[PDB]
RNA sequence: CCAUCUGUGGGAUUAUGACUGAACGCCUCUAAGUCAGAAUCCCGCCCAGGCGGAACGAUACGGCAGCGCCGCGGAGCCUCGGUUGGCCUCGGAUAGCCGGUCCCCGCCGGGGGUCCGGUGCGGAGUGCCCUUCGUCCUGGGAAACGGGGCGCGGCCGGAAAGGCGGCCGCCCCCUCGCCCGUCACGCACCGCACGUUCGUGGGGAACCUGGCGCUAAACCAUUCGUAGACGACCUGCUUC
RNA sequence: CGUCGCUUUUUGAUCCUUCGAUGUCGGCUCUUCCUAUCAUUGUGAAGCAGAAUUCGCCAAGCGUUGGAUUGUUCACCCACU
RNA sequence: AGAACUGGCGCUGCGGGAUGAACCGAACGCCGGGUUAAGGCGCCCGAUGCCGACGCUCAUCAGACCCCAGAAAAGGUGUU
């Protein structure tokens, strides 16, 4: 049906690079909480290069024309934007089919969110080379909504926490609620075959 | 924080390539990420191999520097590898890793009838805990 | 009842880069992700199921609005694992990532 | 070169104990208490030994530029060891020319208000770190001594006053006032 | 190339698309952004322009060649009836900003107030609201109604307020109510809506809100002057007498290899009726209008303690292309934007 | 500007100046780490609001229909895509995880010893539904919550895009709601594809069919002139 | 004394395109951009005491005029700045 | 601008060089299967989704594949 990826942790590209092929496949891929995005080299570079980015703007009118998106969640949409075929249907009905979240929404936060092992910071860069947030430098250009969208996220990880310790409470029985000697023979059926 | 390491007489696991499953005890280092490996009682005789492709375990060994086939061949047998590899709680993992998959499909059958029952057993005896516990605070 | 059919997508034609062949397409079927370990699929008969407004059907079952477009796995493809595979139509190019059905026929093992 | 293991090893005197959540170094001495997290230099902490207490930093395989930074570990524990059993004090004296440099301390240690600075009408209130005091020196004419626990948060808040009283569009090589910082000691001498 | 003689830009672009405004009542933008220490008070309020006069006052300020001489300034006085609290709306914020979340207006609405919902209040049936009036009498509804103030205390963060103007106060021909929607930036949002609550189709006069020589914002829409060219649009100098086709053109509208006119050169269109805001405009006076029993009647405004007169603000004749003032008004001092008979809203 | 009025602040930083501090037993603004920093750049304020989204109001009987919701069968017409679902910690990477007495949080959990497991088995390379063909005779283990649901009724739960999630108490009903054995029966359509599921899907129009309900607005014409090229906009028309 | 480049705002060399026509000097009017910055902001250096200056750094946000003779571009001059 | 030896465009498409007269492959009846050439194999885009090998490299103006599309002297206790 759907796929829901996480997006703290990961690099722009080289998620973007897997989010635009299982895309042209026919999956919804949703990324959420794309604001805890890392991306490559210094901050102050990066920031140069969004900066200069900025200006790329058509000399006689820019109401036609490039539209710098400011928020992380159109940020890293813009990136698929660029490696999809999205001049044609096949590549406008490859953007039916993303969805990429600001935050973590209520349609998607009681699900379980996925991760890519070949996109993520921990895995790629050498860990003594300098990294950079979608968060702070989105929110250093324009994107006016980083105190209220970190707000969302303690009212999130509240009502987390407790249904972490409430899933734990509910497990803590079905180790020592198998402890009855009662049912013994349908465990020689799978230590013998995988347990 | 880094509780064991690599060591002229360290067990090795082999994760992958043309001796995946084997051991190897690391005999000698050579630079930077290739060793000098061999295991006398498990078929995989004394070659190089890289550092990406071992996999370190909790066994160490007593050798001298770089010694021949004749004084491995003690201290692996001396030490019972073998049956102190068998008898942890690694591989009991890998072999019933690969316990399923030369898992049959009548076993599997054996499998699915016989897994539905004791998750019923186990349901139906956990909620007579879901029970004593409540009932510790009805007032 | 219960699904016979390993799950497939339908993804593009035998294609260099500028143009593209028409006469074979080329796969993705689900659970397979290298060239090593696709020899199971090799000349198995693959069918694209889709829906029409008339009725057309074989069985001794009244004809309703399904037709389908037969076809067989011709070999294997690239490294990571897909499959061309040639039917005895070419595709309708609309199909284009919606899944067809490569089926359990040609049972060798 | 991509040497195998860097190391220095650091005493710890008895009055004293460093316990470790990881890379987080918390130091708790008899005046004070502090502690500096280490998350960016990739660097493991082992203290050692009952009843001696030796910590000990370890780099295994930095480049040149990584086996550099693991002196900069132990430097900066030895400069928390030596800050919450003595604590640094810094004694500035006010270079004053033909105007004198008035001072002024409000809010308990905190607020310096820094007047007639070379005739300009201007007050110059620098707050300092959260957690260093000021003095009027006793005994001792137009000096200024600060005190603390952390010396970067000390030495920082020292540099701004001294930054703060600036000679602009002006020369500087004549024209000499500011509170320049003239002495670096610690409050506890010969221990 | 490189004009050899610089100039400035005529006109500035931050102020470009230059468009009759969609609306005719002044829209708040952004209102006052809050502490909850301060007490429980209003940001914005209507008012009505109505005419100018001037003033003679006693300048105080030691330091210029002006102080204690008699100094003339030119005013603008603006015409405020009180007020009818109506509805209260409160606002969730977002990652996309701010939402309305849901609204609760008033048990029994007067006339004016229900002559927004229409386009024609006299062909229709005049039945807004009349299954609306109906959840307060029951307590079916009444507790759903309650219900959805105690969630409003939970969720939402900027509630604001529904007013409007009194529309029989004034000389107009008007008698639509301008309905507003203005901004409480009172203590916490218990103390918020618990002074909302209370007072629902009560009054709020101008002296209530505003206090006297605070220097306040207008914000309104401008005289509609028309469809006019570029030498009275932009301001460009009208080219000499000899020239063919016409003078009151802008003459090169750009270079060649742009071959596409950009929106940075002055060009002809529509002149006025913009909507605009003015900043930092100075309050000289609140009167009060048309005071009750003892004596046949009492007007006594513009009646400043260095001058004794039986006098009120309304210039001998009327008030041109207004009326009559009988009500509350504010004086402000300088120029504001609108034709007379205008609304135009002030805010602190 | 030939008279008058008004024009406003924040954030990361450039250059530069420093701090602690190695590299290099000393020195160092830098290599890791920190601080000040501006007509710059970004944002506020201001102007316009999108093949973008909210909130609320009103919903067409008259002499005749009609139009909504909830429970309704029955057929036609069009669009096609899918063949089971995971109902949620936070984050760490030179480490994190589980189980745990004690002190600190309005009788439960934030803080430390202590005990486990760790190429992760309290393992989405896994997990639970599950491949349950139906049903009977007929035995054993497991089973005191019965389970479908027009229920009937209460409750509080989840605002970032809530479009859902439980509990308790009563109700036409069942004690065959699982696993293993005993007894055979059902289209056994005679080798053969478009099988099985979402699904009494989604969209629009009629006819016989049950209840609860509702009985209005837009635009023209007229008028206004706060507006006007025309449009548009601003307004008015009560038997006082 | 040398020596190494850059820029196409000078002139020249070349003839690629346009000869069934791209309307060719200047000025006026007007918008935008460049930075190799005259003034302004934040700094550094001086053979910087102050004041007046000069050379460097980030920097195009802002300004860079009125006039006599000339068809003038350029010039030169008066004068504010 | 002008010559010498060979080849090519001119008359010529096709795979490649992102696009291109001449460059690297290769020269054409209409097509089914197979394999390669120059080229390439994160996503546009067929193919590294190989548990590729060994190093070098931090750029507040990174670099990135013949002809071919923007550079030198001189200098650096950057670093090997």
């Amino acid at each position: 049906q759907v796929l829901v990826l996480d997006g703290r942790g990961h690099l722009l590209g080289r998620l973007a690079a897997i989010v635009a092929k299982q895309v042209l496949l026919g999956r919804k891929v949703v990324v959420v909480r794309c604001e805890g995005i890392n991306i490559s080299g210094n901050f102050y570079r990066n920031k140069l290069k969004y900066l200069a980015f900025l200006r790329k703007r058509m000399n006689t009118n820019p109401s036609r024309g490039p539209y710098h998106f400011r928020a992380p969640s159109r940020i890293f949409w813009r990136t698929v934007r660029g490696m999809l075929p999205h001049k044609t249907k096949r590549g406008q009905a490859a953007l039916d089919r993303l969805k990429v979240f600001d935050g973590i929404p209520p349609p998607y936060d009681k699900k379980k969110r996925m991760v890519v092992p070949a996109a993520l910071k921990v895995v790629r860069l050498k860990p003594t080379r300098k990294f950079a947030y979608l968060g702070r430098l989105a929110h250093e250009v324009g994107w006016k909504y980083q105190a209220v969208t970190a707000t969302l996220e303690e009212k999130r990880k509240e009502k987390a926490k407790i249904h972490y310790r409430k899933k734990k409470q509910l497990m803590r029985l079905r180790k020592q609620a198998e402890k009855n000697v009662e049912k013994k023979i349908d465990k020689y059926t799978e230590v013998l075959k995988t347990h | 924080v880094f509780r064991r390491f690599v060591e002229v007489g360290r067990v090795a696991y082999v994760s992958f390539g043309p001796h995946a499953g084997k051991l190897v005890a690391i005999v000698d280092v050579i630079d930077q990420n290739r060793a000098l490996v061999d295991g006398p009682c498990t078929q995989v005789r004394r070659q190089a191999m890289p550092f990406k492709c071992m996999q370190l375990t909790d066994f160490i060994l007593k050798f001298p520097h770089s010694a021949h086939q004749k004084y491995v061949r003690q201290a692996w047998q001396k030490a019972d590898i073998n049956t102190k590899w068998a008898a942890t709680r690694w591989a009991k993992k890998i072999e019933a890793r690969e316990r399923k998959a030369k898992m049959t499909d009548f076993d599997r059958f054996k499998v699915m009838k016989a897994k539905k029952m004791r998750n019923r057993i186990i349901k139906n005896e956990v909620k007579k805990l879901q029970k004593a516990a409540l009932l510790k605070a009805s007032p | 009842s219960g699904r016979l059919w390993s799950k497939a997508i339908f993804a593009g034609y035998k294609r260099g880069l500028r143009n593209q062949r028409e006469h074979t397409a080329l796969l993705k079927i689900e659970g397979v992700y290298a060239r090593d370990e696709t020899e199971f699929y090799l000349g198995k008969r693959c069918a694209y199921v889709y829906k029409a407004k008339n009725n057309t059907v074989t069985p001794g079952g009244k004809p309703n609005k399904t037709r389908v477009i037969w076809g067989k796995v011709t070999r294997a493809h690239g490294n990571s694992g897909m499959v061309r595979a040639k039917f005895r139509s070419n595709l309708p190019a609309k199909a284009i990532g919606h899944r067809i059905r490569v089926m359990l026929y040609p049972s060798r093992i | 070169m991509k040497t195998i293991l860097s190391n220095q090893t650091v005493d710890i005197p008895e009055n004293v104990d460093i316990t470790l959540k990881g890379r987080t170094v918390i130091v708790k001495g008899p005046r004070g208490t502090l502690r500096r997290d280490f998350n960016h230099i990739n660097v493991e902490l082992s203290l050692l030994g009952k009843k001696k207490k030796r910590l000990r930093v370890d780099k295994w395989w930095g480049n040149r530029k990584e086996l550099a930074t693991v002196r900069t570990i132990c430097s900066h524990v030895q400069n928390m060891i030596k800050g919450v059993t003595l604590g640094f004090r810094y004694k500035m004296r006010s270079v004053y020319a033909h105007f004198p440099i008035n001072v002024v301390i409000q809010e308990n240690g905190s607020l310096v208000e820094i007047r007639n600075f070379l005739g300009e009408k201007y007050i110059r209130r620098v707050r300092m770190r959260p957690g260093v005091a000021c003095s009027v020196s006793q005994a001792q004419k137009d000096e200024l001594i600060l005190e603390g626990n952390d010396i970067e948060l000390v030495s920082n808040s020292a540099a701004l006053i001294q930054q703060a009283t600036t000679v602009k569009n002006k020369d500087i090589r004549k024209f000499l006032d500011g509170i320049y910082v003239s002495e670096k000691g610690t409050v506890q001498q010969a221990d | 190339s490189h004009r050899k003689f610089s100039a400035p830009r005529h006109g500035s672009l931050g102020f470009l698309p230059r468009k009759r405004s969609s609306r005719h009542r002044g829209k708040v933008k952004s209102f006052p952004k809050d502490d909850p220490s301060k007490p429980v008070h209003l940001t914005a309020f209507l008012g009505y322009k109505a005419g100018m006069t001037h003033i003679v006052r006693e300048v105080d300020r030691p330091g210029s060649k002006v102080n204690k001489k008699e100094v003339v300034e030119a005013v603008t006085i603006v015409e405020t009836p009180p007020m009818v609290v109506v509805g209260i709306v409160g606002y969730v914020e977002t990652p996309r900003g701010l939402r309305t979340f849901k609204t609760v207006f008033a048990e029994h609405i007067s006339d004016e107030c229900k002559r927004r919902f229409y386009k024609n209040w006299h062909k229709s049936k005049k039945k807004a609201f009349t299954k609306y009036c109906k959840k307060w009498q029951d307590e079916d509804g009444k507790k759903q109604l309650e219900k959805d103030f105690s969630s409003m205390k939970k969720y939402c963060q900027v509630i604001r307020v529904i007013a409007h103007t009194q529309m029989r106060l004034l000389p107009l021909r008007q008698k639509k109510a301008h309905l507003m929607e203005i901004q409480v930036n009172g203590g916490t949002v218990a103390e918020k809506l618990d002074w909302a609550r209370e007072r629902l189709e009560q009054q709020v006069p101008v002296n209530q809100v505003f206090g006297q020589d605070e220097m306040i914002d207008v914000i309104g829409v401008t005289k509609g002057k028309g469809y006019k060219g570029v030498t009275s649009r932009w301001h460009t100098k009208k080219l000499p007498r000899k020239t063919h086709r016409g003078l009151r053109k802008v003459a090169c509208i750009g270079a060649w290899h742009p071959a596409r006119v950009a929106f940075s050169v002055a060009r002809a269109g529509q002149k006025g009726y913009h909507h605009r805001t003015e900043i930092n405009k100075k309050i000289y006076k609140i009167g009060q209008g048309y005071l009750i029993k003892d004596g046949k009647l009492i007007k006594n405004n513009a009646s400043t303690d260095y001058d004794l007169s039986d006098k009120s603000i309304n210039p001998l004749g009327g008030f041109v292309h207004y009326g009559e003032v009988t009500n509350d008004f504010v004086m402000l001092k300088g120029c504001v934007v609108g034709t007379k008979k205008r609304v135009l809203t002030l805010r602190k």
